[PDB]
RNA sequence: GGAGCAAACCGGAUUAGAUACCCGGGUAGUCCACGCCCUAAACGAUGCGCGCUAGGUCUCUGGGUCUCCUGGGGGCCGAAGCUA
RNA sequence: UAAACUCCUGAACCCGGGACGAAACCCCCGAGGAGGGGACUGACGGUACCGGGGUAAUAGCGCCGGCCAACUCCGUGCCAGCAGCCGCGGUAAUACGGAGGGCGCGAGCGUUACCCGGAUUCACUGGGCGUAAAGGGCGUGUAGGCGGCCUGGGGCGUCCCAUGUGA
């Protein structure tokens, strides 16, 4: 029955990269839209769209990737450093607007789910609102 | 010809019949100050012959140190499976706040501002090899938007 | 108080010259020009490579021993900085410059430091017409660091005056060498300075 | 102003007076996670309209009674026996626990 | 463990049980010697240590070493205890204040007085 | 209930000694019925569930027009990755 | 450069002067109100402070093997002693004791006691459990905890502004 959607989602990503995949899949979902889309917004995705799976509505995470490299073992540059899910299901967490944290000196992003829809951490902080933590990435 | 200095120097043994032979080994940092820096661990036979090797793989290796006014541009957790070491940019006038081994490291890389520490191990060996595969992983402004980028 | 005992010996174990002395330290004889080795029965001996704590320590020990003052004050000081904003480092040696008894040697009204304490302690100097004799008074911005009447025609003040005519000295301070008075221009920028100190490893000593 | 609680009824076993059970949530002051207790009040009620199983309102009220000073309000619904298992089915647990 | 683990169990607070009940907090405690005799080191030792059995006030009964050389202490001296074990003697983990009450301190001592109760001499 | 085996026990040998290893003999026990005990290197020394992340090889078992595709087990080598 | 010696200043000490802290209640004009004017009262204290004269005028304590800044000589010989740990001392001790020299801090310097830190060594931030300490012998299931995709009503949590409180 799964527990978080989220989690495992952040997860295929996560694993997809380390073995530098085209994309892939995953069960479809408003919150995941919203994820991938400030996920695309930001940059870190080539896109997303609704595909077919036997009759399974999922969502194709076209992956983004560095320039190759030089010297030994020719490892590609990851796009997505480190992502990880902040509010769990175990703890819920939900922060205040001059609570947000900065994610790696800005360089980051922290996607949370505000009371007015669904922000970055530099963006929630503009419109001047809080709301539960879902991640970050960098 | 860039600034050089060791961290330390041991002296392994061996066993064999009737005695114990031994085999020293030194660790050296090397950096102009300045982004440019590189580490090397040589062992040899003899003291100052360890060190002279060391100063071959020191400036053999090497690593671009994107630097900023004398700090670094963002923290790294870099764990190297039992040591891990934390770094943090810092405003001027702080310092280089380590210990005996990021301390030097980052001297010679032209740090003046920054917060680290040691957790777990604290293998002096094993803390050189953290903080350089640490500074490897920096990643300037520039550096950033130009992976995701992409165009 | 300060260390009345030899300090043309603390010049030697330092390395480095240093005036504490008026005239004989600028002679050919700091004392250590004469014996440029540190004291003791030895120090005539191949040294060895200081800890990370050693060099952190004789740099600190070089600026405490420069102004002559108390250990408890100077680490008093250096917090002082650490409470303020702005680079703790510099501005950790612009209120060491701003301390009264320094400014008089600053602007010449002694030959040394330890003899500037000397006048100011016995009320000689004065400021705006008080006869300050704390050699502490941290000297604000826009000061008259004039001399008091009665100590205007002193033998000792008279050879220091005469000798400190022309001269430049202190971009951030101005001097009357006409009516004897100076004036705290501005806080001295660590670019105005020059000591043989690193102000960086002494912050990173009492990081600790 | 007078504390009000929405709770369920879980006791009407007395005169003029009934049992309620609130549950409170929040977060804990150190692991943040949302956490349920709860705490049962003695209501007054001259009337005896709510039974069992009754989520009600209650308020801070004039001190009826040595454990009771709080009244009723007004009823919420009706069929709410599922909750009062909850809190019989402990009951019976705690029966197993001693010697 | 988990988050709900935490909140139910928590984690166990640590504590620290005193090396040395002198006192409940007294920096020294007076007492009167009853034994005064020499005993063997440990292990990697051997030099007849000069220690003492003392009755505390606080109705205890505990052994203290004596520092420096020689001493003069008898069956009914007064002394302070310090309170210090001393690695080379088992039971032992108090120590005896020179120059205070009965226990005089060290004669001939020049260097490092204070520790060894000594008033300062004048050479002259 | 009791063939064989076998702690304890008896004897032979070995040994300085030999309550032991080896030999001869032998009891409870092992077996069944009901009842109790509830421990173990009760070991994969690896809690259960769900989702992800190259393959190669042989083996048990099942469905399919079938030099192989597909689902469930049991093994060995090994991507990335983890690891003292 | 330390002293010796020359020069200069001059704490202490002596003479004289000398407070602020006090302005009311209390007396008149008016009206015992408002508003203006008038007079007592200082324990501290002849102290602070101001001016005049004026003598070179106490230094101590910890430490110096590694951590940890600071090295040699002699006595000692697992003895005498040291110690916070690792350890030191059984003729050649920078580890004991004395000396010289040095380092540290100075009217203080050391010791003992307890507290927080280092200790991410109770780990929320921030730990673990194949062999290092650590998976329950295995199940079944009660409480509790956790829970898939879409639309809608409330708005308990969560977030935001205002306001009171937060002396
Ligand atoms: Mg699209
Ligand atoms: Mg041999
Ligand atoms: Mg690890
Ligand atoms: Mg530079
Ligand atoms: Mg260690
Ligand atoms: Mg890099
Ligand atoms: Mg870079
Ligand atoms: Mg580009
Ligand atoms: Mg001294
Ligand atoms: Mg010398
Ligand atoms: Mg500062
Ligand atoms: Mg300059
Ligand atoms: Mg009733
Ligand atoms: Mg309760
Ligand atoms: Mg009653
Ligand atoms: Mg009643
Ligand atoms: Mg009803
Ligand atoms: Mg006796
Ligand atoms: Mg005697
Ligand atoms: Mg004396
Ligand atoms: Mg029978
Ligand atoms: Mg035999
Ligand atoms: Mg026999
Ligand atoms: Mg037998
Ligand atoms: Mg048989
Ligand atoms: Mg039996
Ligand atoms: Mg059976
Ligand atoms: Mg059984
Ligand atoms: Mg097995
Ligand atoms: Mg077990
Ligand atoms: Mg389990
Ligand atoms: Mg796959
Ligand atoms: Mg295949
Ligand atoms: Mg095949
Ligand atoms: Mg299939
Ligand atoms: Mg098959
Ligand atoms: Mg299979
Ligand atoms: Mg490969
Ligand atoms: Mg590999
Ligand atoms: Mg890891
Ligand atoms: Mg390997
Ligand atoms: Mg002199
Ligand atoms: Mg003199
Ligand atoms: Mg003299
Ligand atoms: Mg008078
Ligand atoms: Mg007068
Ligand atoms: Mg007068
Ligand atoms: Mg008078
Ligand atoms: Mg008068
Ligand atoms: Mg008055
Ligand atoms: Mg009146
Ligand atoms: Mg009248
Ligand atoms: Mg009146
Ligand atoms: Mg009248
Ligand atoms: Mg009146
Ligand atoms: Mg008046
Ligand atoms: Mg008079
Ligand atoms: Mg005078
Ligand atoms: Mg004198
Ligand atoms: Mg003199
Ligand atoms: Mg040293
Ligand atoms: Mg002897
Ligand atoms: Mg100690
Ligand atoms: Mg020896
Ligand atoms: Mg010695
Ligand atoms: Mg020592
Ligand atoms: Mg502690
Ligand atoms: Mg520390
Ligand atoms: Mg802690
Ligand atoms: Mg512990
Ligand atoms: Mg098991
Ligand atoms: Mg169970
Ligand atoms: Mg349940
Ligand atoms: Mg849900
Ligand atoms: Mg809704
Ligand atoms: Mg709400
Ligand atoms: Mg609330
Ligand atoms: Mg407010
Ligand atoms: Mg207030
Ligand atoms: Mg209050
Ligand atoms: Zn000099």
């Amino acid at each position: 029955m799964l527990t978080d959607p989220i989690a495992d989602m952040l997860t295929r990503i996560r694993n997809a990269t380390r073995v530098y995949k085209e994309s892939t899949d995953v069960p479809a979902s408003r919150f995941k839209e919203e994820i991938l889309r400030i996920l695309a917004r930001e940059g870190f995705i080539k896109g997303y769209e609704r595909v077919d799976v036997d009759g399974k509505p999922y969502l194709r995470v076209y992956l983004k990737y560095g320039p190759r490299r030089q010297g030994p073992d020719p490892r590609p540059e990851q796009v997505i450093h480190h992502i990880r899910r902040i509010s769990k299901p175990g703890r819920r967490v939900y922060v205040g607007v001059k609570e947000i944290p900065r994610v790696r000196r800005g360089l980051g992003i922290a996607i949370l789910s505000t009371s007015k829809g669904v922000l970055t951490d530099r963006e929630a902080r503009k419109l001047g609102v809080g709301g539960e933590l879902i991640c970050e990435v960098w | 010809d860039f600034e050089e200095k060791m961290i330390l120097i041991r002296r392994t043994a061996r066993m064999q019949a009737g005695g114990r032979r031994f085999r020293f080994g030194a660790l050296v940092v090397v950096g102009d100050r300045q982004g440019r820096v590189g580490l090397g661990f040589g062992k040899a036979p003899e003291v100052p012959l360890a060190v002279q090797k060391a100063g071959y793989y020191a400036r053999r290796n090497m690593v671009e140190v994107p630097l900023q006014n004398g700090t670094i541009p963002h923290e790294i957790e870099v764990e190297f499976g039992a040591s891990k070491i934390v770094l943090k940019p810092a405003a001027p006038g702080t310092g280089v706040i380590a210990g005996a081994v990021p301390r030097a490291i980052l001297e010679l890389a032209g740090v003046t501002d920054i917060l680290t520490k040691e957790l777990g191990s604290r293998n002096p060996i094993n803390i050189a090899y953290a903080t350089m595969e640490a500074l490897r992983q920096l990643r300037t402004k520039a550096d950033v938007e130009r992976l995701r980028k992409g165009e | 108080g300060r260390y009345i005992g030899p300090v043309c010996r603390l010049c030697r174990r330092e390395g480095v010259k240093l005036y504490l002395k008026g005239e004989r330290c600028y002679s050919p004889k700091c004392a250590m020009e004469r014996r440029p080795y540190p004291p003791g029965q030895h120090g005539q001996k191949r040294a060895r490579r200081p800890s990370d704590y050693a060099v952190r320590l004789r740099e600190k020990q070089k600026l405490r021993r420069i102004y002559g003052i108390s250990e408890r004050q100077f680490r008093n000081l250096f917090e002082e900085a650490s409470k303020k904003k702005g680079v703790t480092g510099s501005v950790f040696l612009g209120l060491l410059e701003s301390r009264l008894d320094n400014v008089v040697y600053r602007l010449g009204f002694a030959v040394s430091r330890r003899q500037a304490r000397q006048l100011v302690r016995h009320g000689h100097i004065t400021v705006n017409g008080r006869r300050v004799d704390l050699p502490s008074y941290r000297v604000r911005p826009g000061d008259e660091i004039a001399v008091a009447e009665k100590s205007r025609n002193l033998e000792l003040i008279r050879q220091n005056l005469e000798a400190m005519k022309g001269r430049k000295v202190g971009p951030w301070l101005s001097l009357d060498v006409e009516g004897m008075k100076g004036k705290f221009l501005r806080l001295p920028d660590r670019e105005d300075l020059a000591l043989p100190v690193n102000e960086q490893l002494v912050i990173e000593f009492y990081s600790r | 102003p007078k504390k009000v609680l929405t709770g369920v009824v879980v006791s009407d076993k007395m005169q003029k007076t009934v049992t309620v059970l609130v549950e409170r949530q929040f977060p804990h002051p150190l692991y943040g996670k949302v956490i349920k207790r709860s705490k049962k009040y003695l209501a007054h009620d001259p009337e005896e309209k709510y039974k069992l199983g009754d989520v009600v309102e209650i308020i801070e009220s004039r001190p009826i009674s040595k454990r009771k000073r709080f009244r009723v309000l007004r009823l919420v619904e009706s069929g709410r026996m599922d909750l009062v298992e909850k809190y019989l089915i402990r009951r019976q647990n705690y029966q197993s626990l001693s010697k | 463990p988990t988050i709900n683990q935490l909140v139910r169990k928590g984690r166990e607070k640590v504590r620290k049980k005193s090396k040395v009940p002198a006192l409940k907090g007294a920096p020294f405690r007076r007492g009167v010697c009853t034994v005064v005799r020499t005993v063997t080191p440990k292990k990697p030792n051997s030099a007849l240590r000069k220690v003492a059995k003392v009755r505390l006030t606080s109705g205890y009964e505990v052994t203290a070493y004596i520092p420096g050389e020689g001493h003069n202490l008898q069956e009914h001296s007064v002394v302070l205890i310090r309170g210090g074990r001393v690695k080379d003697l088992p039971g032992v983990r108090y120590h005896i204040v020179r120059g205070v009450y009965d226990a005089a301190g060290v004669k001939d001592r020049k260097k490092s007085r204070s520790k060894y109760g000594t008033k300062k001499p004048k050479e002259a």
